[PDB]
């Protein structure tokens, strides 16, 4: 497109550019890859989602003054 | 005809101009680009004069014509306090849009500016429909002139960014369209009035949940299906880039209001703890991948990834608060992204025809026009008082907190992560250290013509950042009726 | 070793007329001492 | 010893070390605008302070001079007998 | 148990004075002499504290 | 007038920021400098309207925020407690900016500086003056701005760009727990205004206290830089000396004072914060002071003395107290400011260096200098009759005088904390003035001796006093270090003083001390803390003259060897900090870029989708081989399988399976 | 080689003497010990021995090493290091239109 | 010694002037000046908002109660 | 304006004149040599490329220490360091 100013384009950094772009065409399933995956993916929003499930509609704070409780539940 | 006609047909007027213009002189492309520009400055007057019309107070449709012939398939336009500043941002982006790209283009400029002439048409109708299968084919007819926009005047990587878009907005969209099919199978009629008071057993709603929710989780985007805003949004042309972020993020964010609050309810409310575990991974996973992206123009994607968890938390709180925030943060996210990729993608780009964060450093000490800008860019993205965005995610997140209190407190935790990758992107381009040594001659700071849409941006977000009530008071009554639940004295009155 | 050897209060609790308590809120609220045990 | 810097680049705060030979005349017309902005925000400070007790007649209180709710008071107190 | 360089810290500890004699000597000497003398460095350490004894002693005898 | 103190910083600020080419470092510095010293006169009329008249004075202008039950103003009010903190914010933003047109004279950027001035001091008012706790937090993370804008001032330098990054993060965290903390005020009560919050503070649940004295607590460690997020507060020493002297040791630290003093009509009604506040300040005070003690720069000690002081406002804080601990924040602002705009002027004598290693002698050659940083480590100290004796003193036997466990213990940790403060008060002044030259001859070398011959007339430059505009806030500052205390002890401590009487300092009779303190506390823990700081001060000053020897002893033994390195190190709480927790974030996101995004999320998605279906379409296409022999076998096969699944009756199951293994046969090869 | 090497080292060691001992006078003792030690070895030439003995030096210099070395103000590592370091590149921008 | 003010608005060097690109009459004429003037309009837009009618019955309601004094 | 040749010369002058490892005061000048021209060991040469550190409040590198064998080459040196005082 424009012209753009000259950049003293160092071939190592545009190489290591080129790398993280095409990066995934190398990814492969390993017994640390799908350990990683089954922690972030499923593990911790499960966690998550258990706690959302628990604690949800327990308490409320509209309101409440000294001797009400603020557990709804 | 009726006033919300005319959004429609002056963008369709400018793209025969630009198509009949040579045909009365070989005239040039200065000639193109300023049709396409009046044509969007007159829409823009038109909804400022629809806005200055408008019923801040009433239940009722307005600016509406009565149709009186019914068909298979009829166009069916109405106002209303939550439509109406979608419409807005759409008038007062689309003209910056142009003006930001006014350069860059070079070849292709009459397709160019007919897709933009074109798209501005299709996304003001997907806010002024009152049909949900209007709704439908406009949130999605944007689907072919964004995969031509991007194949025509994207980056290098252009190919693949465009099938992503295309085809996982497609696959999440036909998921969309059978719930749609079902609740018109069922009630005779997807017109908003009479979808709006039929109540659905509570087994229909949580599968009509299912696939309004999945399309939505693909067009917010949440984590693990956002690979192709990654692509799309970097390797857009600017002016594709500020449409997509700006404007094609928040279809989703309205299409709540209309698809899940008043007639899915109790799917709604039963399904909050999946929604809330989604977008409290969102927001974490997002934020901490963002910290360790070395393209610019992506950091400023994956950052659109973490506001757009915020809103939708917001969206599904059941809270007055929480409702008005979300369409705070996607008005807010609208100028702030804006400006961002307009410092990513129109400046930076531009000099140096590079997005690698390691070429940038110390770029304060020859442009001081810029790195003002950039900063205070950078701050609203941070959430930062005195902005929109800090109104939007504070009513947002309390909003969340009020619905579940845990995945509030999570989301709260966006107050570290968005502040931390929004600083330290501006300390390693405008500051950490002095002027780079990749850059072999001097780059020019500001022209007049990126001043002027940068400082237009910034007005908005700050302006709107201390008077919220410029928006605030037009989506009281209209947010008032999305709400589901009663309180034991307040209900029931005889 | 403070918490073996430290001294004890040395003064009795200053005592208030009627525990101050329309002063401090009412009966709804908390008050200060009150002929109460020590 | 003043650091060389490039003359091509402005800036809203100057530079490098930038004083016009008109800072004397610059200066003193922005004094007036802030003297006048700063007497605009004065009379609606006069008008909209609330006040739920009124100073002592013979206390050094200066704000009884300018504001109005004082000088209302201050006003209607002075008619008696 | 010593280790190969001579180094042992006792010693080194040892000699941490004042040698007798240093090839230095002469071009550090200006560092303990006239401004920095013991006296001198320490004859303002209270600045005011000699004109205050004699004014204070004067308004202390109010007896008479 | 009340709204004009608010206004004027801001106007001069934009002048010198956006019009600073058009008035030049001249006009700048002069508008800039003008429009604060009218606020700061302005505001000493507003302490007699306010205070000694009590009438407090409520201004609302429009609505910031507008929903239901949420209407916050930009509003203000003026009461007791607030023109308390604008005297010491306005007096020493006053003077630091007379200050600076001295100390940058040289720098190239003074329109850029003095602007981030004014700002900060704009941003300070609106943090004490708010209506709400919502327009409060706009001061707050304005001040946050300013000081990141501040540290970060020489932006070429990457220690500076890296101590600004921990000052804004480590402040956003405090910020994080605020906004929880402010969304559980509106969960309760509907409304974030003071009025509101304070009125029904004494019925709301005492559960529900818990949670926002705990959210509110947590925030006011990022700001007054106590024990648990206090690491960014020795970095921001990397901005230029005015900044740290207003920003960094006494405006912008006090704030997280100024968040529980103002929040004292709710924190009052729970005692749990109450001891959280008390153990939170006794453990900053000896974990600052053993740091401070070995450290090797100027500022860096000043920096850690600070937190010390910072420690023992929240100490009284949570000793209920809090007219203590706001007279002890007004009275370290004068000397603090004092000892970092002295210690300032010392640095600029010896040509920028700021290791104590390379000063000595400069007694007479900085007269003025020595005696005024006297002047404020005698009060810092706490020695008798000076300001911060009324201060500091008080919030020890006022420790003491809660006969509790939880206050015995404190009044030692203070004592021993008081102990290493008057230790590295005399590394200061005896490294710095009064110990043997330990730097160049440069700074020492006069014309009365003659070292040149034909360069006599230049090329001296030996350690002098600066001009006027350095030497003025000194003196000043020196008057307010000596008689300040005094001449206001009545208004803070006195004894039933009703200067706090409109529920701006509000103290609950349950948690009263004030008259046991008085009369209970025995003289000898009265006077304890003085015998202990003539001792020690007489003790150090031998073993840092007279038997020098004996410290040599101390480090090149093994076990003071690690003692030393521990507390230079800073409890080694930045090491575990960017190890296990910065370095811990960067690598998660790593792991989610490299392995999830670009992943597994792309193979178990698109590109495992792309190659799987190729693959599988390539196989399926190379039966068509265009034979009519091979078709013709195709059609009868498909014939027969209709016939078998429509004649059997099987279970439709029976032919998805057939499917889907057809399909998974022509995903392999071969 | 092993020449520039053992004099680095002597440097080193002396600057840690008065990085720990901060009164010159002081130090200036320490320091006329640390040359005995290594004019003690001025005749040690098989490079077995040579090379161990700068080995063993360097683990007492890691050993004693100080918290907060002294740096000059102006150097690495130093106060006013990088604090106004000029563009470097004062010439006009090129003539190109965006 | 303060140095001269220095610097290239816009990139315009000292000689030429601001050549116009095209853009400029539209965007200041036209999106700017549309703005200014829904921003006067906007001060004459009657006030239709759910609490400005809200507050005006809250206030009859209190009126009837101690709460709120009435003018009558 | 910075600094000169002779302000150099003068202080290192006093700084060799104040060692008492030089042969004799008299020959030292500006070309003088540290090895034969004042008579220093390998180690006292050392010892005053410290003291020359010492009196200009700058860092010599290993790399640049090792070029510093005569004053001449000390002069220059520091001359050529715009961050001597
Ligand atoms: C109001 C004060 C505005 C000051 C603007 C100063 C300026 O122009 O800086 C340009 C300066 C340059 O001015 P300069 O005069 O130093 O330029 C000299 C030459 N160079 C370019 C090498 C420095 O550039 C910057 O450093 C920009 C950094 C961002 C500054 C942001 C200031 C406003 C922040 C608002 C905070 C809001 C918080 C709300 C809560
Ligand atoms: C650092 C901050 C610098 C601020 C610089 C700009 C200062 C603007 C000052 C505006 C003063 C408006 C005075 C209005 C008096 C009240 C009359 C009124 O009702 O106006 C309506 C609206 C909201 O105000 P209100 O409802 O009264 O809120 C209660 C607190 N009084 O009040 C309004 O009209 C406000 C509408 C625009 C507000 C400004 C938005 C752009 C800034
Ligand atoms: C990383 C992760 C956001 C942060 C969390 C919210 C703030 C804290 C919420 C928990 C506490 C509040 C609920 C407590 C419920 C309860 O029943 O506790 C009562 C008890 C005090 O009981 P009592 O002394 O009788 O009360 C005063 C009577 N005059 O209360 C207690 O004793 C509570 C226990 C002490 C809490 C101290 C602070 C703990 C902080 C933990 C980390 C937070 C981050
Ligand atoms: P000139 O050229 O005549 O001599 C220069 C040298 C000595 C380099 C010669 O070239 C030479 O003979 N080289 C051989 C080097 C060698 O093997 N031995 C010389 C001594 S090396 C050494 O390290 C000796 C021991 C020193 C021990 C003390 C130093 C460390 C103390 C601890 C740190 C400081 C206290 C905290
Ligand atoms: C549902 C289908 C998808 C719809 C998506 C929207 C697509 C919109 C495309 C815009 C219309 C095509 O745009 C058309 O581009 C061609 C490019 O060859 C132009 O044609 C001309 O272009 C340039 C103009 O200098 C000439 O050099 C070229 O020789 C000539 O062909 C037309 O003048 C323009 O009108
Ligand atoms: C991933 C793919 C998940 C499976 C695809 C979605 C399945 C949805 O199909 C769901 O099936 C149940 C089974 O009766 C039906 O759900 C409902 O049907 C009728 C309502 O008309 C009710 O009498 C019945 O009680 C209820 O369960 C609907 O047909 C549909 O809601
Ligand atoms: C602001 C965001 C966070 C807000 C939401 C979180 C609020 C947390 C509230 C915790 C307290 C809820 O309410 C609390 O529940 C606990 C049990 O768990 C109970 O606690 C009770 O425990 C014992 C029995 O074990 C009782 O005899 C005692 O009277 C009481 O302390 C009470 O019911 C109440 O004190
Ligand atoms: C929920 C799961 C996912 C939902 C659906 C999303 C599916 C998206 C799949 C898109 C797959 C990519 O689509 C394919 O990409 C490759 C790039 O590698 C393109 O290939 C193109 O780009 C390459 C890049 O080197 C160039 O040589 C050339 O421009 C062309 O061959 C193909 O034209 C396109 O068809
Ligand atoms: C948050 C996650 C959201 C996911 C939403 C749904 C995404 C799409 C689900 C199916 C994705 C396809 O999943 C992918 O299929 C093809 C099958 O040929 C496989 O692709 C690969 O198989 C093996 C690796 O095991 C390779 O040797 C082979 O070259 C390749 O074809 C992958 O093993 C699988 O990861």
């Amino acid at each position: 497109g424009l012209q753009h100013y000259k950049i003293a384009m160092d071939p190592a950094l545009v190489r290591l550019g080129s790398m993280i772009s095409n990066r995934y065409k190398y990814f492969r399933w390993t017994k640390r890859t799908a350990l990683v995956s089954f922690m972030y993916v499923v593990v911790v929003p499960s966690t998550i989602g258990y706690l959302a499930y628990k604690t949800d509609g327990l308490w409320d704070l509209r309101a409440k003054r000294r001797g009400d409780l603020i557990s709804e539940r | 005809m009726s006033l919300l006609y005319v959004l429609l047909i002056i963008p369709i007027i400018g793209i025969f101009l630009i198509s009949t213009i040579d045909s009365f002189y070989f005239f040039n492309v200065s000639y193109y680009k300023k049709i396409a520009l009046i044509t969007t400055i007159l829409n823009l007057i038109v909804s400022l004069i629809i806005y200055i019309l408008f019923d801040f107070s009433n239940n009722q449709f307005q600016f509406i014509q009565e149709n009186l012939d019914l068909s298979f398939y009829d166009i069916y336009l109405g106002v209303d306090g939550v439509s109406i500043y979608f419409v807005l941002l759409t008038t007062i982006i689309m003209p910056i849009a142009l003006v930001s790209n006014w350069n860059s283009i070079t070849n292709n400029i009459k397709s160019y500016l007919i897709i933009m002439l074109l798209l501005e048409t299709l996304l003001l109708a997907v806010f002024l429909v009152l049909d949900v299968l209007l709704f439908y084919i406009f949130f999605e007819s944007i689907l072919p002139p964004l995969f031509i926009l991007i194949g025509l005047f994207g980056s290098s990587n252009k190919v693949r960014a465009s099938f992503y878009i295309f085809l996982y907005t497609l696959l999440g969209s036909l998921f969309l369209l059978l719930s749609i099919l079902t609740m018109s199978s069922i009630v005779g009629t997807t017109y908003f009035d009479v979808l709006l008071k039929s109540s659905f057993e509570y087994t229909t709603q949580l599968f009509l949940f299912f696939g309004i929710f999945i399309a939505f989780a693909v067009k917010t985007p949440v984590w693990g299906l956002n690979s192709w805003l990654l692509r799309a949004h970097v390797e857009s042309p600017l002016g594709g880039s500020i449409v997509l972020a700006a404007i094609v993020l928040k279809l989703s964010l309205y299409g709540v209001f209309r698809l899940i609050l008043p007639i899915l309810p109790q799917a709604s409310l039963n399904l909050t703890y999946i929604v809330y575990a989604i977008g409290a991974i969102t927001v974490l996973y997002a934020s901490f991948s963002t910290l360790r992206t070395v393209d610019v123009k992506e950091l400023i994607a994956y950052s659109s990834v973490a506001h757009a968890a915020i809103y939708l938390m917001g969206v599904f709180s059941n809270t007055i608060q929480g409702l008005e925030g979300a369409i705070l943060l996607g008005l807010a996210h609208g100028f702030v992204s804006s400006g961002l990729f307009i410092c990513a993608g129109g400046i930076l780009y531009d000099r140096t025809g590079t997005r690698l964060i390691y070429f940038f450093r110390g770029l304060t000490q020859i442009m001081p026009l810029f790195s003002l800008f950039f900063f205070i860019l950078c701050l609203g993205n941070a959430g930062t008082p005195l902005t929109l965005n800090f109104v939007g995610e504070f009513m947002s997140l309390y909003g969340t907190l009020e619905r579940l209190p845990i995945a509030g407190m999570l989301a709260s935790t966006s107050i570290i992560f968005s502040a931390a990758y929004s600083i330290y992107m501006y300390n390693r381009i405008a500051f950490g250290g002095s002027v780079s040594l990749y850059f072999i001659d001097c780059f020019r700071d500001l022209t007049k013509r990126e001043f002027f849409i940068l400082f237009t941006l910034v007005s908005f977000t700050v302006i709107l950042g201390i008077y919220p009530s410029f928006v605030l008071d037009g989506l009281h009554y209209n947010i008032s009726s999305v709400v589901y639940g009663i309180e034991p004295n307040a209900s029931y009155l005889t | 070793v403070v918490k073996l050897t430290y001294p004890d209060r040395v003064s009795y609790p200053r005592e208030f007329e009627g525990g101050l308590e329309r002063e401090l809120g009412g009966a709804g609220a908390v008050r200060a001492f009150l002929c109460l045990d020590d | 010893p003043k650091i060389p810097y490039p003359k091509h680049v402005w800036s809203p705060a100057g530079g490098w070390y930038a004083q016009p030979a008109n800072w004397k005349q610059n200066t003193a017309i922005f004094g007036l605008v802030i003297f006048g902005i700063t007497a605009m925000v004065w009379k609606y400070s006069a008008e909209h302070e609330v006040r739920h007790k009124m100073p002592e007649p013979d206390r050094f209180y200066p704000s009884r001079y300018w504001v109005k709710q004082i000088k209302d008071y201050e006003r209607a107190q002075k008619e008696k007998q | 148990k010593p280790n190969i360089t001579g180094f042992d810290m006792r010693e080194f500890l040892r000699h941490t004075k004042t040698p007798t004699y240093d090839p230095w000597e002469r071009h550090e000497a200006w560092r303990y002499t006239g401004r920095f003398s013991r006296f001198n460095r320490f004859k303002g350490a209270l600045p005011g504290f000699g004109i205050a004894t004699v004014a204070f002693t004067a308004y202390c005898v109010f007896e008479h | 007038m009340y709204l004009s103190i608010i206004i004027l910083p801001l106007l001069g600020s934009v002048v010198s920021g956006f019009f600073g080419r058009k008035v030049g470092v001249s006009g700048a510095q002069l508008i800039t400098c003008s429009s604060v010293i009218i606020t700061t006169i302005l505001s000493i009329i507003a302490f007699f309207e306010v205070g000694f008249n009590n009438i407090p004075v409520t201004i609302n202008i429009f609505r910031w925020i507008d929903s239901e039950w949420f209407i916050i103003n930009w509003g203000f009010q003026y009461d007791s407690l607030t023109v308390s903190m604008l005297i010491p914010v306005l007096i020493i933003s006053s003077l630091v900016h007379i200050y600076s047109i001295s100390y940058m004279s040289s720098d190239p950027h003074n329109q850029r500086f003095f602007s981030y001035l004014s700002l900060f001091t704009f941003m300070m008012i609106i943090l004490v003056t708010a209506n709400n706790y919502l327009l409060m937090f706009v001061g707050w993370e304005g001040v946050g701005v300013c000081s990141y804008l501040l540290v970060s001032f020489w932006f070429t330098r990457i220690a500076a760009n890296q101590s600004s990054i921990s000052a804004f993060l480590t402040n956003r965290v405090g910020d994080c727990f605020l906004t929880v903390g402010m969304f559980a005020i509106l969960w309760s009560l509907g409304n974030l205004d003071y009025a509101t919050v304070f009125s029904l503070a004494p019925y709301i649940n005492s559960n529900v206290v818990i949670i926002i004295g705990i959210c509110l607590l947590i925030g006011a460690m990022a700001k007054s830089s106590q024990v648990g997020l206090h690491v960014w507060l020795p970095m921001a020493m990397e901005g230029p000396t005015p900044v740290s002297a207003l920003i960094h040791a006494a405006t912008m630290v006090t704030a997280g004072v100024y968040l529980l003093m103002r929040s004292s009509p709710l924190i009052e009604y729970s005692s749990t914060v109450l001891l959280l506040c008390l153990w939170l300040g006794a453990i900053t005070t000896v974990f600052s002071s053993l740091i401070g003690l070995f450290q090797q720069d100027i500022k860096k000690v000043i920096a850690y003395s600070t937190m010390s002081q910072l420690g023992m406002m929240v100490l009284s804080i949570g000793l209920s107290s809090y007219n203590i601990a706001l007279f002890h924040l007004v009275n370290h602002a004068f000397y603090k400011a004092l000892l970092f705009l002295g210690a300032g002027s010392v640095i600029h004598a010896v040509a920028d260096n700021q290791d104590f290693r390379k000063f000595g002698g400069l007694i007479s050659y900085l007269p003025l200098t020595y005696s005024v940083m006297l002047i404020a480590s005698l009060s810092l100290v706490a020695f008798p009759f000076m300001t911060g004796f009324y201060s500091k003193d008080f919030i020890l036997e006022s420790a003491y005088g809660q006969f509790s466990f939880s206050g015995v213990a404190v009044y030692i940790i203070a004592t021993i904390g008081a102990i290493f403060t008057t230790l590295y008060s005399v590394k200061v002044l005896y490294l710095t003035f009064l110990s043997n030259p330990n730097g160049p001859r440069t700074y020492y070398r006069l014309a009365i001796d003659n070292f040149f011959s034909a360069q006599a007339i230049k090329s001296y430059k030996p350690a002098h006093e600066g001009d006027f505009f350095l030497t003025l806030p000194l003196v000043i500052l020196a008057l307010f270090s000596i008689f300040f205390g005094f001449i206001t002890k009545d208004i803070f401590i006195g004894l039933g003083s009703n200067f706090f009487v409109d529920n701006s300092l509000f103290i609950h009779p349950i948690h009263e001390i004030m008259i046991d303190t008085e009369f209970a506390v025995p003289v000898l823990f009265k006077l304890l803390p003085f015998i202990f700081t003539i001792s020690f001060s007489v003790i150090a000053l031998t073993l840092s003259e007279l038997l020098s020897e004996l410290v040599i002893y101390f480090k090149f033994s093994r076990f003071g060897y690690n003692i030393f390195g521990f507390f230079n190190q800073r409890f080694l709480i930045e090491f575990f900090y960017n190890k296990y927790i910065t370095n811990l974030i960067l690598n998660l996101g790593g792991q989610i870029t490299k392995i999830l995004d670009k992943g597994s999320i792309e193979l178990f998605g698109p590109y495992g989708l792309e190659r799987g279906l190729v693959k599988l379409s390539k196989n399926i296409s190379s039966l068509s081989t265009s034979h009519v022999t091979t078709y013709a076998l195709y059609i009868l096969v498909g014939f027969i399988l209709y016939l078998i699944y429509n004649n059997l009756l099987l279970d439709y199951s029976y032919l998805l399976l057939i499917i889907i293994l057809l399909l998974l046969l022509m995903m392999i090869g071969e | 080689s092993n020449r520039q090497a053992a004099l680095s080292l002597y440097r080193r060691a002396l600057k840690l003497a008065l990085d720990w001992t901060v009164h010159r006078n002081l130090w200036r003792g320490q320091a006329l010990y640390i040359r005995s030690l290594f004019e003690k070895n001025r005749n040690v030439t098989d490079p077995r021995l040579q090379r161990a003995l700068l080995k063993e030096t360097e683990k007492l210099l890691e050993k004693w090493k100080h918290p907060d070395p002294y740096c000059p103000p102006t150097a690495p590592g130093g106060s006013k290091y990088e604090r106004n370091l000029p563009v470097p590149n004062l010439e006009p921008p090129p003539p190109l239109k965006f | 010694q303060y140095d001269p003010p220095t610097g290239w608005l816009w990139g315009v060097r000292p000689g030429e002037k601001y050549q116009n690109e095209g853009w400029e009459g539209p965007f200041f004429y036209g999106f700017w000046g549309s703005l200014i003037v829904f921003a006067i309009a906007y001060a004459y837009k009657p006030d239709t908002s759910i609490q400005t009618w809200a507050l005006e019955e809250a206030r009859r309601r209190l009126e009837a109660e101690g709460i709120l004094e009435d003018p009558n | 304006e910075g600094l000169q040749k002779v302000e150099v010369y003068e202080r290192i002058k006093s700084l060799l004149a104040g060692f008492d490892k030089v042969n004799d005061p008299n020959n030292i000048t500006e070309t003088a040599h540290f090895a034969n021209d004042l008579g220093l060991d390998s180690l006292d040469t050392v010892e005053v490329v410290m003291a020359i550190e010492e009196e200009f409040s700058i860092e010599i590198p290993d790399k640049d220490a090792d070029q510093i064998h005569s004053v001449d080459k000390a002069i220059e040196y520091i001359l050529r360091q715009p961050d001597a005082h």
